[PDB]
């Protein structure tokens, strides 16, 4: 006799993410070396995090002018990976491949003035819960924030905290959102001494626990 | 056995009271993980499908048995009957996305498709009644769902929890009464 | 395991069959069965059988 | 050559209580921790032995009332998990779900009355065979019972004996079914002083041995 | 790749007696203890040993009747399962089920007289090769044959030998079967003394040996 | 075990493939065959072969 | 491997499947690896917590 076997109702069909892999027909080609091939990566967050890049502001500048009216919020935008000012920065253009993220996203900011351009600035993360971001670094200096000065240092680093009542959360935005789910980031310019025109240019990285999850194609194609 | 009922204390007496033997029970049906453990129909259906176990009969065993806790967890099995290839989404993902056939698409074979699929939504927990003033910017969130999934057409949708895990039980009904003793009902007979 | 039956092994890797489940610290997290052991079952007060 | 097999006839076919398990098609999802979460219940009857609920008498309430004139039958049931008194209780929402049984069931009476209220009670169990229940304490002796008074512990509890000839039975009442196939309980009131209008509530609960068996979808769908 | 199969033509098909078993769909059902249940067999012949059956004579009586004529051949018959007088026992009952036997067939005699009445039988097995049995007990002596008088003990036993060319025998009698193919049983009375109209009960019952082989459903249904 | 011959062990546990027989204390209740293995085979009497 | 999940072992041989790397001479060579961890985590100047 032989082995007898039962043929299963609903498996065997195609599934274009399976974890099995076809018979093979050509069999024996060595291919040539590529030992030591430089620039390689294995993880998309490693680059994402190496590589920092730039967030959009107004007409479409990679950064924020310093204000020479009696204004103090230099911008403000949503914290969320589908925001217009992240559209840019190759961090959403990872993320939009992805349902879900958690962790830290860091902002730089990179005073480009002249040795004689003088400025204090001040970011804040304000957390949902408020129905609008505050204009005032009065108002905001009760929220999670830093404050730096010009100096020898161009570069300025700051964390945008994971704080939500979800472990992940969503990369995209619903069309009922109406305030952003996980709230806004604030840059003020507390004051400036001959800082007119001059610019912070402002990028973004993955922070050390950032992470991405549920892979997704939804680009209309 | 007396007790002061009004500290909610458990008792639980048994026949040695008056005389008797307690004996020997086998509860394996009655094992949550196992019993939640079948496939269960989903009534509504249409080309674009959201997974939400919720759309379960509510007098289902599997249904009934759910909405009998107010936290659960597993993991799931589908089987869908379609035209076309089905595609799946993951929970979070844009509508959109189900017409790409990157996402998890399993291409028609008959007579109907059976996957397995993992947990997918954002919380730790799930539920099946919430208690919000609001949730937003009997409605309970859209991220408690599996995913979604479409097709040409979608004919039949089952479920199937895995690992089932129930949390704070609330109440489970039987059929009410309207005669004097009991519900009596045709049981099965040989003619 | 419930309602499975299958003597012999899985023939795709665990961390494909089902999701991986975490922990920050299953365990004996039984809330109604350490309950419902706990319930009285002698008898109050003093007998005479 | 290759492994010759043979697909059997009758084989293969989906069964929806099945003990198989589909194939994957979307690997390493990581879930957020669970770990300690409250409330957990791994078997039905762990509740249903630990949370008693009540029975239904008379207009819809979950007790009894003493009466005041002569007649000392407090209520009357058949010993069914079918049984109109039982209809709103977990027990019977769970017991719905498979076809047969066995085992204790245990009921409460917990007295409700003033401190000046007093009153002793009977309950019994009236096994098959007999034709109806009988309306008096003094018939009813004859049979498995238990008498006890009120004082500072309002609750008593009493099992509900599994003497039957088979092994189970069935949750279920046939049509055909005239007198209860596993008897009755009847809750008789001995004598009260000055307790009329209060209240005795009564509730049932699994006994240790209580069990049940053959899982069943029967509601309409 | 995956593993090639070669599903086989001629394989697959459900056959009613095949060595397999179907697939499982609702398991953990523990049965009721039906543990040393009485009067369970394991082997038809178990029984078919222990309890012999009668054999029909005449009219349809269980017995044979003293002649008082100067006839001595008290019956006669085919060693045959399909034999009439075996027809209502035990033995062929089950004999139909299968196609060949043999083996030894034991005959039960039991007298029934008063203690007055006395007689002296002889039963002979007439092995085939003769045209027809002999209505003498001096002819049939030259076969294997053995004689026993009535006294204290009523019951007397004798095996019928299997004697035949093959090894087996068919249970049932094909229609161009002229003369029984395995021979007859003829039963003598020697004398008696007022033994008139005493009985003599004769029952069947399988042997040490006895073997039934290749099971067989050949009723009309 | 009666008509069955697969060399192969089954692929479903035996908890699903059959129902559990339980016991309250198979064995040698055979009441039939102990009752056919004592049944008399000598010859009662004296012997002159 | 990324994306593949089967317990058992292939069925074809190696130099099947796939097609055979050759070296003159995978290891450590993750370029962006090696620079994500190389990245600052510190705070330049004085700390006053």
């Amino acid at each position: 006799g032989i082995f007898p076997v039962a043929c299963a109702d609903g498996y065997g069909g195609l599934v274009t993410t399976d974890p099995k892999t076809a018979d093979p027909v050509y069999g024996k080609v060595y291919n040539p070396p590529k030992t030591n091939y430089p620039g390689r990566f294995t993880n998309l967050l490693d680059v994402a995090e190496a590589c920092p890049t730039f967030l959009r502001f107004d007409d479409g500048k990679p950064y924020v002018v310093t204000r020479a009216d009696d204004t103090r919020l230099l911008a403000k935008f949503d914290v969320s990976l589908a925001a217009k000012h992240m559209s840019n920065t190759y961090l959403s253009g990872i993320a939009q491949y992805y349902t879900q993220y958690s962790g830290t996203i860091n902002l730089h900011f990179m005073f480009t003035g002249s040795t004689d351009s003088k400025a204090r600035y001040m970011v804040a993360y304000i957390p949902p819960g408020v129905e609008t971001p505050p204009d005032t670094p009065e108002e905001a200096a009760h929220c999670i924030h830093a404050e730096w000065d010009t100096g020898l240092n161009s570069k300025f680093t700051f964390s945008i905290p994971y704080v939500s009542a979800a472990d992940y959360a969503y990369t995209a935005s619903d069309t009922a959102e109406t305030t952003n789910v996980q709230g806004w980031v604030c840059v003020y310019q507390i004051t400036h001494g001959k800082a007119e025109n001059d610019t912070l240019l402002v990028s973004a990285s993955a922070g050390k626990d950032f992470e991405l999850r549920l892979p997704i194609d939804p680009r209309t194609q | 056995t007396t007790t002061t009922g009004e500290s909610a204390d458990p008792v639980t007496t048994t026949v040695e009271n008056y005389g008797g033997d307690t004996q020997v029970q086998r509860r394996h049906h009655t094992d949550v993980g196992f019993i939640m453990d079948r496939f269960v129909k989903i009534n509504s259906l249409s080309p674009t499908h959201v997974i939400d176990l919720m759309q379960t009969h509510k007098h289902g065993i599997v249904g009934a048995l759910l909405r009998a806790a107010t936290y659960y967890f597993s993991d799931l099995e589908i089987v869908v009957r379609h035209d076309g290839n089905l595609t799946w989404v993951p929970n979070g993902a844009p509508e959109a996305a189900l017409s790409n056939t990157s996402n998890p698409t399993a291409y028609n074979k008959a007579p109907f498709t059976r996957l397995a699929l993992p947990y997918t939504a954002p919380h730790r927990v799930l539920a099946t009644v919430y208690d919000g003033t609001n949730k937003y910017s009997t409605q309970l969130p859209a991220s408690f769902n599996y995913g979604a999934i479409q097709a040409q057409a979608i004919h039949e949708l089952l479920v199937r929890m895995k690992r089932a895990e129930l949390y704070c039980p609330r109440p489970l009904l039987a059929i009410k009464v309207t005669s004097q003793d009991r519900y009596k009902q045709k049981i099965i007979a040989p003619a | 395991s419930g309602n499975t039956g299958s003597i012999i092994n899985n023939y795709y890797m665990q961390q494909y069959q089902n999701s991986m489940s975490t922990q920050l610290g299953t365990q004996n997290n039984d809330w109604f069965s350490k309950l419902a052991s706990s319930a009285f079952t002698g008898l109050f007060g003093a007998l005479l059988a």
